[PDB]
């Protein structure tokens, strides 16, 4: 319901549309449950969510860095002093396939060792593409960042199910060549496959043209 | 039945460059684009549209200019009754179909006129048949 | 009304000073490849919907541009193309002329990357990529509309993220003709439009060691 | 759009500056004569043939130049031809408009020297006189194209081998409007075009001693 008064006269800067404050804000992106294998592996994926697909998609190429923080806790709240690993797979450097492979002692592969009752850590990732930007519309024939792999510290199973959530900031953004935004539903997080049986218009409809 | 054809009849050797100006002759609200395609002396004659392209060629839209000119290059004789010649292939293609709006006839026609150029010379006289 | 004359093909066209740069670059650095290669031409009708070829890969078998492709490894290019079309004052219609880098489409070989008869659109509304064609006007565009003027020129600078990239599989952008408001005349005219599409790359370079 | 005025006689026409001068030479020295003689329309059908004047054959019962070469003995002058004709944009044609000096006619004399009406050509491929049509534009020719411009005028200067002659026997040149491309349209226009000759006297002298 739209109504009349309250009108604003003084116009507002233009900070509040530059292209650093429309991704500038962190999100989740991730959730990584872990019951009572005992590993798990989360490749970082920025279109894992409708929601910020839509929002990068309407450029072409982009530029960035990352910011990650991970919100460890029991399923329903508590906290008990648990260690805790989270290994960064770089591209290019094999998974672990166990709970014990030898993938876990790498020199290469960095992590970090906190434990349940610490305020979350923080790592930041740098731009890892070989070419001068991502690209989320590739036309010819055949964009990872990495890969990251969770596990409680032991040789022993712990008794405590763990879930955590993954947050995920954006810093020093850079766009080129706009493009429409999709206003049509998702199917899969590769293709822009839409479902041609029924067409969804943009606009809602109304009776005549003539009635306002 | 040029002038260029009955004068080339009294000599034995020439060589030189030509052109040729064509015409077209409809009506106003007309228009479309045609081809004019020149193969040199020695090759094939295109069997297509695409491989026309890719030799030597003008571009003749109708509805802007009416008349368009092309130049041939080299010819040469040496005629002995058979004659050393070297020329090529004149070809005329349909680049869009022929548009016209509701009145105006269907059909029209091109004239076709033949000149030779300024370095065109000629010898040894010789009377004709 | 002028005629331009680049190598070997001349073709005469209006000196029109009204075309478009796209994102206001020219083409730049990092015998026979500057000609004019013009395309086949499509007929438009009462019920066409629209018309769309893929770059580079419309010239990978044409002339000396589709043999120097086809051996040498990289490639870099830009473009400039120019579209025209030829209708009577008692024909009514309109035309966009735009292009889209990356153009990705949506459900075989023969369809995305279709060569130099290009292929037709089954979904116009959503240029078969899910994205509305009302939006279309931010790329770099350009109205043909029948009752005024009968073309259109866009030039075409090089993006990609890399600075030479092979021929072969990636195609750079798309060109696209869509007929937003349809053709219509009355009975004894010509009942099938042209549309001629004409291309002449600027500044091409190959260095792929062949 | 000018509009002429020589004598008592003012034409309305557009200032060309398309003319053709026969040979290159104007009409040169050895009150009421200088003004615009208009001769009859010609009706241009679809199956019409040519038509011819013979000069100054034409001029022999018209006006002050009918009595003073009918008096004189001797005569000398130029001439100034105008032809233009008069089509709507929906016809389509073309006519050649050539001049020929000595002309000679091959198989009367209501038919050699027809005077102000003119007449019509039997076989124009042969122009009558065993010369093809063909090779006619080797003489000061004009070409009248329905497309683009409806106007031609030649200059014809004074061409004999000796500097005075009679006016009643020798006819120095005829000239010649032949269709080469033959009148179209469709049904429900205008079936006959007009065709109007307009003749203009320079540099005429008379030593005849009347």
């Amino acid at each position: 319901n739209l109504i009349e008064t309250r009108c604003v006269l003084n116009h507002h800067s233009t900070q509040e549309t530059a292209i650093g404050n429309f991704f500038s804000r962190a999100g989740l992106v991730s959730i990584i449950t872990m019951p009572t294998d005992g590993y798990v592996n989360w490749d970082i994926d920025l279109m894992g969510y409708a929601q910020l697909r839509r929002k990068c998609e309407l450029f072409t190429y982009m530029r960035f860095d990352a910011e990650f923080t991970f919100v460890v806790a029991k399923p329903n709240g508590v906290l008990v002093p648990q260690l805790l690993q989270y290994m960064y797979v770089p591209p290019g450097a094999p998974k672990p396939t166990s709970r014990d492979s030898f993938a876990w002692q790498t020199a290469t592969n960095p992590s970090v060792f906190v434990k349940m009752t610490d305020p979350p850590a923080q790592v930041s990732v740098p731009f890892m593409s070989p070419a001068s930007a991502y690209q989320w519309f590739y036309d010819g024939y055949p964009n990872m960042m990495g890969t990251f792999s969770i596990r409680t510290v032991g040789t022993e199973k712990s008794p405590h199910s763990i879930t955590l959530r993954v947050y995920m900031r954006i810093k020093h953004v850079r766009a080129w060549i706009p493009r429409p935004l999709r206003n049509q539903p998702y199917l899969f997080k590769t293709n822009p496959n839409y479902k041609g049986n029924d067409i969804k218009c943009t606009s809602t409809s109304r009776d005549k043209i003539t009635t306002l | 039945s040029t002038i260029l054809g009955q004068l080339c009849r009294y000599y034995t050797q020439w060589s030189g460059s030509l052109e040729v100006t064509f015409m077209f002759a409809g009506s106003f609200m007309a228009t479309g684009k045609m081809l004019i395609a020149y193969t040199p002396p020695g090759g094939n004659v295109p069997a297509d549209r695409i491989t026309a392209m890719l030799g030597t060629h003008v571009i003749w839209d109708f509805g802007l200019q009416s008349s368009v000119t092309l130049v041939v290059p080299w010819i040469s004789n040496t005629h002995y009754y058979f004659d050393y010649y070297t020329t090529g292939i004149i070809t005329i293609w349909y680049q869009t179909n022929y548009v016209v709006p509701i009145g105006a006839p269907t059909t029209a026609y091109i004239v076709a006129l033949a000149a030779a150029q300024d370095n065109f010379t000629m010898k040894l006289c010789k009377d004709t048949e | 009304v002028a005629q331009l004359t680049i190598g070997n093909s001349t073709i005469t066209t209006q000196e029109a000073a009204n075309i478009v740069i796209a994102y206001g670059e020219w083409p730049e650095y990092c015998v026979s490849v500057n000609r004019f290669f013009t395309l086949d031409t499509k007929s438009w009708a009462k019920d066409s919907k629209g018309w769309y070829w893929k770059f580079p890969d419309v010239l990978t078998e044409v002339g000396v541009f589709g043999q120097n492709a086809q051996f040498h490894y990289l490639y870099r290019s830009g473009f400039c193309v120019h579209v025209q079309c030829n209708a009577s004052k008692f024909h009514q219609g309109a035309l966009l002329v735009a292009v889209l880098p990356e153009y990705v489409l949506g459900t075989p070989y023969a369809t995305t990357q279709p060569g130099q008869v290009g292929a037709v659109l089954t979904h116009p509304y959503v240029l078969d990529a899910g994205i509305p064609l009302s939006q279309l006007t931010v790329c770099p565009h350009q109205w043909i509309n029948l009752r005024t003027n009968n073309c259109a020129t866009i030039i075409v600078p090089y993006m990609n993220t890399v600075p030479f990239d092979s021929a072969l599989n990636h195609c750079n952008f798309g060109l696209l003709v869509i007929p937003v408001v349809p053709l219509d005349f009355n009975a004894g005219a010509t009942s099938e439009i042209p549309i001629t599409v004409t291309i002449a790359p600027m500044c091409a370079e190959f260095a792929g060691l062949r």
